[PDB]
């Protein structure tokens, strides 16, 4: 019998992460952020002043050599700042922002849309859809209601 | 008849030599004349004429399995018939090696007997059905349909070697169509025809209930073919013969061949089984 | 028996073949594949070298005795050598010359990994 | 534990396939018996409904 | 909450996706984004013979796995 | 050679029809191909960061064998065929791979008929995406919740890396369990960070983050990044079914 | 017109075997499946016991007049019947004779299922 | 003329009565030159002429779609274009069933009117591309 | 040694029209584009007038010569005229002789250029 004809490649090897490095120098004027959807990049790298994410424990800001952190991204928007002054919002759900010490912003989540490609007007429909689900007295449709509430509450406040 | 190919090419022989005119594939062109004059002398004559009759069983070699040849053509117009031997399947197995896709009978029912009747009338629905899925690789091997069973089992009772009585292979076909040889694995088929009717079981394990019905005698053949096997004096004591040989047979015999592993008792058994499909 | 046998594998493995020479051996079932995979053993086991053709296939010409030509089928069709690839049965003799000629191959083939290893070390 | 695969043998698995069943016309057939029993299934249904 | 109502953490975030990709504009990439959410899956299990679907877990957000 | 001449015209016409159906597989491959070929512009970065929590240097299998309990393993195998090696090497790994404590739920009809007939009693179940619409975020997390099921130890996950059009080769991701990685993550990050594999990033300041990270949290860490890991398996084979089912018919014509 | 429909849809039934053979009737429209059903429970349809057949078929034959030979295949071919299933075609004559034969292999049907249950009771 | 291929089997008959040599289908060899003696007195003629013309639309069976046939040979090689009808096309409610591939006119446009080289030349390039894309597009 | 060279060409350009449409242009390596080029402009360059049809359509047609014209396909394959563009190969013949039309389309464009650019200036 053939000694193992097959020798499949690691799949985590085709990718080039971050070295984190502890840092024996100063510290870059502007931070390398990718942005990921569920497979698909929408920002790969791009240079960034600062950037502003909401969590469960609130709302953060990030700019270069930002402490080392890592945590739940709550489902709402957030707001890019480019070095131009501009700036850029994108709707999210959830995820995980991985900050490095060498100025590295990696985010996974399973969206990113801009707000540009959302209405008020269908928007408001689903609300009273949400708070009827929450009122309506059911463990499978209440908590429905709750977490569509959850992400239409900062879009409704965000628009406005 | 044996081969009356190699009739045509004598009067072929015959025909050029005297300097007739050939034809289709060299032959004179009346050769299917010839065939008509010999074979259209079978009848069932009246009772006018002594009721008598003789049968014919015309032999024509072929090549390459095609009914295209010019004698062949000329001899199935004329026979009732065919008898289609295929040799996909003697070479694939199975022997004798009728093709029923291409084996009819322009005489059917009427020829044949009241109780055959009713078990061939069985068996071309249960073929026609099996026709149409046996094609698949059994997927549903518990899902598999009760045709895809009995028309296994059912093959593997055509295979034969010699000649078997009325009697013998009715009973072997019943409990095809009826379904009690359904239990039972296809290759374990033939054993199971070898003592429905060579040993006896229940004769011999003492489950003796049945009156006469037992496969010993062989004279309940002309029983059999006068009152037929659905009538009620004979219905009742075949089941209560057929059922306690599945049992048995499940319970003492097929029970025992599964346990086999070694080699020298799995081509023990092998062997066995193919003796079965040939005395049988 | 065994004969009977041999012959009915291959008629099988011929309806395959107007598969396999169209999609391909990877669109069979298990089974079927492994037919394949037997019916070429036996084809590639009927060959054999004859001393008069010793010019041509290269080889000493073997003389199967008819009690050892049985017993091999035998194994060959109770799947009792699978492990046994297909090319060690083109031109023997006997299920013996068979084995002694994968050993021949094992030791060949793993010699050129081992030789392909100082090949890419030296370079 | 290979493969249990089917032939005249009694240790391989049963066939019931038949070597005059054409396997052109299987898949058609395949799916003419899965849809006429699931009609049948609910023919038991409406009558009893 | 939902926490210990026994759905998980993965089916939250999807719930939350399913919603985001109602309210967004009709364009192409709402047509990208309905197929990231529609649920079409199954799955089986091969019985002796015959496929069976495993309902154990169902692809649905709104049930709990049992 | 009048059956003949027949026979020959019926083998004729039957292949320059089923030439033109295969075809017809082509193009509709190709329309579903040129869809698809677009991840590959935009592709190997969302677990660019993954690898540096769930990787780890290459541990021999005969040793992992001891360590647990009850493998698992994940092939990601197709729904329609005329693919090509990649179901059957998906199947040959396997059988080259094959010890007592596996397990097997894979993805794919292909591998519903195959490894019952192969693996009788290891091989569980499957899961299949009817390919009307891509594939999800929710399903590779409904995959989890399969996977879930079992007490497994360690996860090989199996399925087609897309290098080329030319070339679909194997690839696996070797997931660790939650509570096995999770000690794993305080060990590491005790002692001195030090990689111990070439190729390897080093993710010492990571498991200290994490470690302030709550406990539901990481809980949910290990999932995520998880299903992130199952969905760039799908998306990989769907490129690589489609890739190979071009070859492998192409070939056929 | 009827006799032209059947016509025109036996033509693209033929188109169809020669794709379904190959592919697998999965990768054909519902609307193209609907006329595989109808076009295959005309060919069954128009099939007909013979009082002459008697012998062959076992079965009395059926004479079909011309009138009830249109509303049957008509009906058959704007789905007016495709609940009905594919065999109580076979070898009937008008419309009204099929659902006899449906209505019985229902009957026949839940003989086996309850059966079935019964010896699941026994056994 | 309906048809040609019956008035070869006459010929052939003749021919064969009358001992004449036989040859390719039983024929003999001058019935290329008995439809050559036939079709070619079809014409335009010249304004030397009266400018009339003779026209012919000689009719041959095929069986089962056999165009290798002696006679279907010969009129198409003496034939100035040809139309072929299709039972497949004809069942499939396509009626005049004409398969428009096999079917040739080489007098393509110096026949047709003013208005009608426009549409039929916008036809070709319509129809030349219809079959692109439905014989490789699905049945469904 | 020229004309093989161009069957080598064109074979290859016959495999990648095979791959463009299949996988794309972009697809293709930088050495496979150039030969890419060069193929089309040689298929183009074997288009020819006539003088026979100089009535119909009213271009002249060029008797050119043989070795003149191995010249011609020795520039168009070792690089040397590959600035040219592609159509001002088509329908004409010998190297000395699409350089003026070349020059003529060079000429129309910029006078569309400055036809454009004036009569935008001037509004």
């Amino acid at each position: 019998q053939d000694p193992r004809k097959f020798f499949p490649d690691n799949g985590f090897r085709f990718f080039d992460g971050p070295e984190d490095s502890f840092g024996d120098g100063n510290i870059p004027a502007q931070i390398i952020l990718t942005l990921t959807r569920q497979d698909e990049f929408i920002l790969k790298q791009e240079p960034v002043a600062a950037i502003t994410i909401r969590t469960n424990e609130g709302e953060m800001g990030v700019l270069a050599g930002h402490e080392y952190t890592v945590q739940q991204l709550a489902p709402g928007i957030l707001e890019v700042e480019y070095e131009g002054g501009k700036k850029d919002q994108y709707v999210i759900s959830g995820g995980f922002a991985h900050v490095n010490d060498t100025g590295v912003v990696d985010i996974n989540t399973v969206e990113a849309v801009p707000l540009e490609e959302i209405d008020h007007e269908k928007l408001a429909k689903a609300l009273e859809e949400a708070r009827a689900k929450s009122q309506s007295p059911d463990e499978a449709v209440r908590i429905q209601g709750e977490i569509a509430l959850e992400i239409f509450e900062p879009l409704e406040a965000a628009l406005h | 008849y044996d081969d009356l190919s190699k009739q045509a090419v004598s009067y072929r022989q015959i025909s050029l030599l005297l300097r007739r005119p050939p034809g289709r594939e060299a032959y004179p062109g009346d050769v299917f004349y010839l065939h008509s004059r010999l074979l259209e002398r079978s009848a069932m004559m009246s009772p006018q004429k002594g009721s008598g009759s003789l049968t014919s069983l015309p032999i024509v070699e072929t090549l390459s399995n095609d009914v295209t040849a010019y004698i062949v053509t000329n001899v199935i117009s004329i026979t009732d018939g065919q008898i289609y031997l295929d040799a996909k399947l003697f070479t694939g197995g199975q022997r004798p090696a009728v093709n029923i896709g291409l084996s009819v009978s322009r005489v059917g029912s009427s020829a044949q007997n009241k109780a055959m009747k009713k078990v061939g009338g069985a068996l071309k629905m249960l073929m026609g059905e099996y026709r149409k899925m046996a094609g698949e690789q059994t997927s549903g091997s518990q899902n598999v349909s009760p045709v895809m069973i009995r028309g296994a089992r059912c093959l593997q009772l055509f295979n034969q070697k010699g000649p078997s009585y009325f009697m013998d292979a009715i009973v072997a076909l019943y409990a095809v169509t009826n379904g009690y040889m359904d239990d039972v694995k296809l290759q374990y088929s033939k054993f199971y025809e070898f003592l429905l009717l060579n040993k006896d079981l229940p004769v011999l394990y003492g489950q003796v209930n049945n009156k006469y019905f037992y496969m010993y005698n062989k004279n309940l053949n002309y029983f059999i073919r006068y009152f037929g096997l659905n009538h009620e004096i004979l219905e009742p004591e075949l089941k209560k013969y057929i059922e306690i040989h599945t049992n048995l047979f499940l319970d003492n015999y097929q029970s025992r061949m599964n346990e086999l592993k070694s080699d020298e008792d799995l081509v023990q058994l092998k062997n066995l089984l193919y003796a079965c499909k040939r005395t049988v | 028996n065994v004969a009977m046998d041999i012959v009915e594998m291959l008629t099988k493995y011929k309806e395959l073949q107007d598969i396999i020479a169209v999609l391909g051996i990877d669109e069979l079932s298990e089974e079927d594949k492994l037919i394949v995979d037997r019916a070429r053993k036996v084809a590639k086991f009927m060959s054999q070298p004859f001393a008069v053709a010793e010019v041509f296939t290269g080889m000493k010409g073997y003389y199967v005795q008819l009690e050892d030509c049985v017993s091999d089928f035998g194994s060959l069709l109770m799947g009792q050598c699978d492990n046994i690839p297909e090319m060690a049965f083109y031109m023997v003799g006997g299920l013996d010359s068979v084995k002694e000629k994968a050993a021949k191959m094992a030791a060949e083939a793993a010699a050129m990994r081992e030789r392909a290893r100082k090949a890419a070390e030296a370079k | 534990n290979k493969v249990k695969v089917p032939g005249r043998k009694p240790q391989d698995e049963e066939d019931l396939t038949w070597a005059e069943a054409d396997r052109k016309l299987t898949p058609e057939e395949r799916y003419a018996r899965d849809k006429q029993m699931a009609l049948l299934d609910k023919m038991t249904s409406q009558v009893e409904e | 909450s939902w926490r210990d109502a026994g759905i998980s953490y993965l089916r939250y975030l999807s719930i939350v996706t399913r919603c985001i990709h109602e309210v967004q504009k009709e364009g192409p990439l709402l047509t990208k984004n309905v197929r990231f959410s529609t649920i079409g899956w199954k799955s089986l299990y091969l019985d002796h013979g015959a496929t069976k679907e495993y309902t154990a877990i169902p692809a649905e957000l709104e049930k709990i796995p049992e | 050679g009048g059956g003949t001449i027949r026979f020959w015209r019926e083998k004729l016409e039957g292949y320059k029809k089923y030439h033109q159906i295969v075809k017809t597989i082509k193009m509709v491959t190709l329309a579903k191909y040129r869809q698809t070929v677009v991840r590959t512009r935009v592709r190997d970065q969302t677990l660019r960061y993954t690898r540096k929590a769930l990787d780890a240097k290459t541990q021999d299998d005969q040793e992992v064998i001891e360590k647990s309990e009850c493998l698992l393993y994940v092939p990601i195998t197709t729904n329609r065929g005329s693919c090509g090696a990649l179901n059957t090497n998906m199947v040959r790994y396997l059988q080259e791979v094959e010890n007592p404590k596996m397990t097997i739920i894979s993805v794919g009809k292909k591998a519903l008929d195959a490894m019952t007939k192969v693996f009788q009693d290891t091989y569980r179940r499957t899961i299949l995406n009817d390919m009307k619409q891509a594939m999800s975020f929710q399903f590779a997390a409904y995959v989890l919740e399969h996977m879930n099921t079992v007490p497994w130890d360690r996860a090989q996950i199996v399925y087609n890396r897309y290098h080329g059009a030319a070339s679909q080769k194997l690839a696996i991701f070797n997931l660790p369990k939650f509570e096995d990685w999770k000690q794993k993550l305080e060990e590491d990050s005790a002692g001195d960070g030090k990689i111990e594999e070439d190729g390897l990033l080093q993710s010492l300041p990571m498991k200290t983050a994490l470690g302030e990270l709550e406990e539901t949290a990481v809980e949910d860490f290990y999932n995520f990044h998880s299903c992130l890991a199952v969905l760039n398996a799908v998306s990989e084979n769907e490129l690589s079914e489609y890739a190979a089912r071009i070859v492998a018919v192409e070939n056929q014509l």
